[PDB]
């Protein structure tokens, strides 16, 4: 879910 | 024509990478830190950590390994940079001097090849024979250890395994050995090769591939003790070497992933692993012996040992000693102890490293209502969340406020000689001297025997013996204790003054002219000694009896008159040593030799502002360090002040400035205060560990902050902060908060602690209905934050499911009121992008939490600014213009579609906006016509961004994806309807951090245009403001001079470094400035700096000038 991983982008790796 | 200046307000915080080994001696424990482009070198001592030495690298450090080889005396270190920069080094102590060389280098990127699954990987077998690197899928690049290799050349081994997870090079192996798991359909697997480099060819492994677990990610290769393998899978561990196999379950492991390891015994009995919550565990492998038979492995488990940060990094040091690298959360120095405390941890953190974390969302305040900004951040994630409240400078507390236009100098007065506190601030005036008996807190000007009010004191220090001192303008009377009235007085034997006073607690060293004379205060009389003369007049005296002498005082230091010298001399006799002869037409205002820990200090002070420092010697003193500052503008006083264990100075000037300390160093950071006169410690029964300040006209007491250039104050909030807003009218902010819960037995969600919104001081839930259709999840929620205390006021959880991703504090339409409005979103799991969301105004009232309203939308709401009184959203690709309705609501005025993914949006003061995921920037308008969006121009290329930002009318940056900054700009151009569709990157730079938020704002006042501030998923602070074409071209120049002289680390070419680069294309930068490079300038020997010049006009140390006023921007 694209959302769930901008949200895990934001904290990185 | 772009012209941009970045430069770093903090470096990053956060931790990649943390390596133990003796890197400094072969006796020697060193941890060697890894920030992104910081290595922190360290002796591990009783204490925990000896700072060493902290390099910048000109890349992001993605390998960090030490090795030591054959014939190498101690360790060196490998580093493998992301732009697959590789470097070897060596710690250079020249004696005292330090330095560290690249013995190797060069650059390991193929052209084929696509980067690969669990990122770079760089390993190195156990007799050093190789290093092992795993840059792309299907390859292995193996670069063979040589005496030569200098360039570090190297092969590529075709890899049968398209999809390897980790690698390492086995013990105890005759012929290097790989043991890596894999993952193809059907599981993943463990599977080995020898290596081979003089055939450049694999070879079969020594043991069959086996099967590990379908989510196994960890590879330890266990010590040649025990040799084998070691895989970490999800509630499961288990353990290879040949035909042996074993396998611990442990339930305790399944709550959450290992994400990282450190061998604790080298015999590799026992190891530490690092849990996604914090959880530590310790790993034990139980030996076994058998006569005749080295060893064995009967068995393995895991215990809890307790809870740390996050960690990324681990590594055991001393006894029971871990280092906790962290980048969610701070980094720690954690304790191991036998015994479990009381709920049950054997885990007893020592030490808490600041971590600006993941910066994920921040913004720019003064709380204190000055003109500066603090700057707030939401930082961390899970249980490390928190607000950092960041403030340049140090700021101290005022307690009174006595208006005098006049005081020029001022000593403490205890009037009882038996408390450390005193009652009395006798000070130098305007041709008098004013007396100060307080009644504790109370001030009071009264006579005091044996001391001049007609007479303008020039000093009034403690002297011992039951004695009060008063140095004049004429000469150095003498008061008593017990018969406290003229119990002495000296005077010039020819009715002369005293130019320059001194006195410590019990000597006396005046100079009438070139003079220089020398009385004691002994018991109840004043009694001479010596007299020389000097080339030229005194200007300035110093004395303390610094260390191994109670009050009687060793060498000597001043400054002269017409040859603006500072220069080294003993005591009676006046013996001149070693000089120097500084510059210009402006006298020495102020000398000085200190103490810290180990080494007394020599700095002098001249009228221009400027300070030049050195070092002296208790048992030599000579000549050391020669550098320039620019403090005030103003002549600069010196003085020292009680504090912590290390007391410091304090320079009195315009810019008024403290001098601590850095490593065995020194610092130099503002005091937040308008200007500073004069400026001593004190201590009185209604004013203790207070200070005394008096500027222009006043006088000031009270304590000091931290130090730093920086003060931080961190807001535990236990839970992941998300975004962050400053209502001023309410004096609070709005955060959006996420919390992590697991699946009930009764199907619902618990909580795993308690975090900020369920310690919440009052709270509610969205009562809403616009919808109707173990296991973790997260839970959200706005929070209403004090300003003054920071705590949580009230807390809105939003719907079961229901991501609260963008927030606003403003004002819309004719109504008068200031809402927080908050976009929101519908995410399950399964679903690729929510389809659902709503948009949800409240107020915040007295001390209440209303929802005014709500608006469904089809879509995620990704951001939201204030437009014109409208709210401009934006929702998962569609971007829209709301429209607050008299009857209070939010209705759509229009919406522009032609985005791929509308994630960030800003608002130039005018009807412009600009955003988008993958497809760069656009620009739109807002047309009072029919109320309408023209998309005006738009940058055509492939930017992922992450963030965006208007910088001015014409000028947009933008960061994305892989760490670049760019900016766009609209083309000025014929053919107004293509050329003009279209806006130019013109400008470019590589900054080694990825970007979540730029704001503009400041962090400091009260050459350059602008100042926008951003901040980094590492905890990097960063500035970028703007340049005229001149100023842009003086520094490109000095950029390209300063890279000639400068050796960089790994070598590594610092505008390879600054290339704009993606997988698919490299550029040079252009348009943009690392004044950290620039301010890099300073840290140059005047030769080399000398060299930086060969060529409106050119200069030596204007430069020197020119570097300085911009330090000054951050």
């Amino acid at each position: 879910n694209i959302t769930r991983d901008l949200i895990r982008r934001q904290i990185k790796e | 024509m772009s012209y941009n200046y970045v430069v770093t307000a903090q470096k990053p915080t956060a931790v990649n990478g943390c390596v133990t080994g003796h890197f400094t001696s072969a006796e020697d424990l060193n941890l060697l830190i890894a920030k992104n482009t910081r290595l922190e070198i360290y002796v591990v001592t009783a204490e925990g950590l000896r700072p060493v030495k902290e390099v910048g690298m000109y890349g992001k450090i993605a390998v960090m390994e030490l090795f030591r080889p054959k014939g190498e005396s101690k360790d060196l270190l490998f580093i493998l940079t992301a732009k697959y920069n590789a470097c070897i080094l060596e710690y250079k102590q020249s004696g005292e001097s330090i330095d560290i060389i690249t013995r190797a280098h060069g650059n390991v990127q193929d052209r084929i090849g696509r980067p690969s699954e669990t990122g770079i990987i760089g390993i190195i077998d156990p007799e050093c024979r190789m290093i092992g690197l795993r840059l792309y899928d299907g390859l292995f690049k193996v670069i063979p250890l040589d005496r030569d290799n200098k360039e570090l050349k190297a092969f590529n081994i075709r890899l049968e395994e398209l999809h390897v997870i980790d690698v390492k090079f086995l013990y105890g192996c005759q012929a290097p050995t790989i043991c890596f798991v894999y993952q193809d359909p059907q599981g993943r697997h463990v599977k080995t090769y020898e290596v081979s480099l003089r055939e450049k060819e694999f070879n079969k492994g020594p043991w069959k591939q086996e099967n590990v677990e379908a989510e196994a990610s960890m590879v330890i290769a266990v010590p040649e003790p025990f040799g084998g393998a070691i895989i970490i899978g999800q509630e499961s561990i288990t353990y290879h070497n040949g035909d042996k196999y074993l396998a611990i379950a442990p339930p305790i492991i399944k709550q959450s992933t290992i994400v990282c390891h450190n061998r604790v015994d080298p015999n590799g009995s026992r190891y530490l692993l690092g849990d996604m919550e914090g959880r530590l565990f310790m790993l034990l492998l139980e030996k076994e012996e058998q006569m005749d038979g080295t060893v064995t492995l009967k068995d393995l488990r895991v215990e809890l040992l307790g809870e740390t940060s996050i960690a990324e990094c681990l590594t055991y040091l001393d006894n029971g000693v871990v280092f906790v690298g962290s980048r969610l959360g701070d980094s720690q120095l954690v304790k191991l102890n036998v015994d479990s405390n009381e709920q049950g941890s054997y885990v007893v953190a020592m030490e808490t490293f600041t971590n600006l974390g993941p910066i994920v969302d921040m913004c720019v305040v003064d709380l204190e209502r000055q003109g500066q900004g603090q700057l707030v951040t939401c930082s961390g994630a899970f249980k490390e969340g928190s607000l950092r409240i960041i403030r340049n400078g140090i700021g101290i507390h005022e307690h009174a406020s006595i208006d005098l236009p006049g005081i020029k100098g001022l000593w403490p007065l205890r009037s009882d000689p038996n408390r450390e506190t005193y009652d009395t601030l006798v000070l130098s005036f305007v041709g008098q001297t004013r007396v100060l008996m307080l009644n504790g807190e109370e001030v009071e000007e009264t006579e005091l025997m044996g001391f001049v009010d007609d007479q303008q004191t020039f000093f009034c220090g403690n002297v011992a013996h039951q004695q009060l001192i008063q140095i004049t303008s004429a000469s150095v009377r003498l008061v008593s204790q017990e018969p406290k009235a003229l119990v002495s007085e000296w005077k010039e034997p020819q009715a002369k003054n005293i130019s320059v006073a001194s006195c410590n607690s019990s000597q006396v060293v005046v100079a009438v002219g070139r003079a220089l004379y020398y009385l004691q205060i002994h018991p109840q009389e004043l009694r001479q000694i010596s007299h020389t003369e000097m080339e030229h007049e005194v200007a300035c005296l110093d004395i303390t009896p610094l260390g191994d002498s109670n009050g009687l005082s060793p060498l000597c230091a001043i400054g002269l008159w017409t040859d603006i010298s500072a220069r080294i001399l003993k005591l009676p006799s006046f013996e001149l040593l070693h000089k120097e002869m500084l510059g210009g037409e402006i006298i020495p205002r102020s000398i000085l030799m200190t103490t810290f820990e180990s080494s007394h200090y020599l700095l002098c002070a001249l009228g221009d502002g400027a300070l030049f420092y050195f070092g002296l010697n208790i048992e030599t003193g000579l000549l050391s360090d020669r550098k320039k500052v620019t403090l005030g503008t103003q002549p600069t006083v010196l003085r020292t002040f009680r504090s912590l264990s290390t007391t410091n100075v304090f320079a009195c000037s315009d810019r008024p400035t403290v001098i601590y300390s850095s490593n065995h160093k020194l610092v130099f950071s503002n005091v937040n205060l308008k200007e500073v006169n004069y400026m001593c410690p004190l201590n009185s029964d209604g004013y203790p560990d207070s200070l005394a300040l008096a500027n222009n006209s006043t006088l000031t007491i009270g304590t000091i902050d931290e130090i730093q250039k920086l003060h931080i104050r961190t807001v535990p909030l236990y839970e992941s902060p998300r975004k962050i807003c400053y209502q001023e009218v309410s004096q609070c902010f709005g955060v959006l908060s996420s919390r992590i819960e697991v699946q009930d037995t009764s199907g619902g969600t618990t909580a795993l602690r308690p975090s900020a919104s369920t310690q919440a001081l009052s709270s509610s839930v969205s009562s809403s209905k616009l919808f109707s259709s173990g296991e973790e999840v997260e839970v959200h929620n706005l929070l209403i934050i004090d300003q003054h205390t920071f705590e949580v006021l009230h807390a809105h959880q939003f719907l079961q499911n229901e991501y609260a991703l963008s927030l606003v504090s403003c004002k819309l339409g004719k109504d008068p009121n200031t809402y927080f409005i908050v976009g929101t979103a519908m995410v399950y799991p399964e679903e690729a992008e929510p389809k659902q969301g709503r948009i949800v105004v409240f107020q915040y009232s007295d001390g209440k939490l209303q929802t005014v309203a709500e608006k469904e939308v089809k879509g995620a709401v990704y951001s939201m600014v204030e437009f014109n009184g409208k709210l401009l959203a934006s929702i998962n690709s569609t971007v829209r213009l709301y429209e607050w309705t008299t009857e209070k609501d939010v209705r759509t005025e229009c919406n522009h579609y032609n985005n791929i993914m509308a994630l960030y949006l800003k608002t130039k003061g005018d009807f412009i906006l600009v955003g988008d995921l993958m497809r760069s920037v656009l620009l739109l308008a807002y047309k009072p016509m029919e109320g309408n969006f023209e998309e005006i121009a738009r940058d055509f290329n492939p930017n992922w961004m992450s963030a965006v930002e208007i910088l001015d009318d014409d000028n947009f940056l933008g960061a994305e994806n892989a760490f670049n900054l760019f900016v766009c700009q609209k083309d000025s151009a014929a053919t107004t309807d293509e050329e003009r569709q279209h806006l130019q990157e013109v400008g470019l730079f590589h900054l080694g951090e990825f970007v979540n938020v730029f704001c503009h704002g400041s962090l400091v006042m009260q050459p350059t245009q602008g100042s926008v501030l951003f901040g980094t998923v590492n905890g990097m602070i960063g500035l970028v403001t703007s340049l005229s074409e001149s100023w842009y071209n003086l520094l490109l120049d000095m950029q390209n001079r300063l890279n000639k002289v400068i050796k960089s680390v790994g070598k590594i070419e610092h505008s390879f470094w600054r290339s704009f680069h993606t997988e698919r294309k490299t550029e040079p930068a252009t348009g943009f400035i690392d004044g950290d490079l620039i301010e890099s300038f300073l840290d140059i020997s005047r030769p080399k700096m000398q060299e930086v010049v060969a060529n409106r006009e050119a200069t030596a140390d204007d430069l020197i000038k020119v570097v300085e006023e911009l330090t000054r921007i951050h």
